[PDB]
């Protein structure tokens, strides 16, 4: 599966894997927006409160927001 | 970031 | 509630009923360096006067760095 | 010349000659965002306008971002 | 930093 | 040789060895102040245009300013 990797912005990444696009606020998020992180993992990465997860499973699908 | 630059 | 915390710039956790805050005030260094701004959490707002700009908000991470959302 | 230049936070190098500034201006997001404040190294200095603020300067990293320096 | 906190 | 070595702010650094505090303007100059950096090594480091460093050889010589 092809996903775009920050700061990259394409990567081949092995058949299971998923892309992810995680955004979240930080103390700047008024001054330069959300922080964002694009990539990809064997499984749907953990996260936390406040943190914004959207994993997909097709080629190109983790675009930046 | 999502933007591009700095904004006050 | 997850409240940013300064000096530094990530989520930080704090006790359930609090409210996440940003102060923007005069300190000793005022006239050198301009007004303070901190961002904390507190169980009540703090307080808003002549000198003082205050913003309170109870949901998680709502009190980043400050902005004048206008020209 | 060393200049600071956004997006970076960290000092550049311009060529000899060039002018570091800042340059605080309203962008297609200034009633959603507020005024962009970038940061850059340039031949001349910017334009000063009824809607634009701007720091020009000759020597190494002198263009941080502007501040107020007064209540 | 050399300060403690942040200035506008 | 005892030295300030940031964030610590104190540890023994061996004989030879100087302290040094390191301080500098990035973009957040006027807003933090200066970069500060407090260590020690085997010789003065080299550092470029916009940098201070001051190298003593003296225990905890190197405080915060």
């Amino acid at each position: 599966i092809r996903c775009f990797i920050t700061p990259d912005i394409s990567k081949d990444c092995p058949n299971g894997h998923v892309c992810y696009t995680k955004t979240w606020c930080d103390a700047f998020c008024s001054i330069r927006g959300k922080r964002v992180d694009l990539g990809c993992a064997a499984t749907c990465p953990t996260v936390k409160t406040g943190v914004d997860i959207q994993c997909c499973s097709t080629d190109n699908c983790n675009p930046f927001p | 970031y999502m933007w591009d630059g700095w904004y006050m």
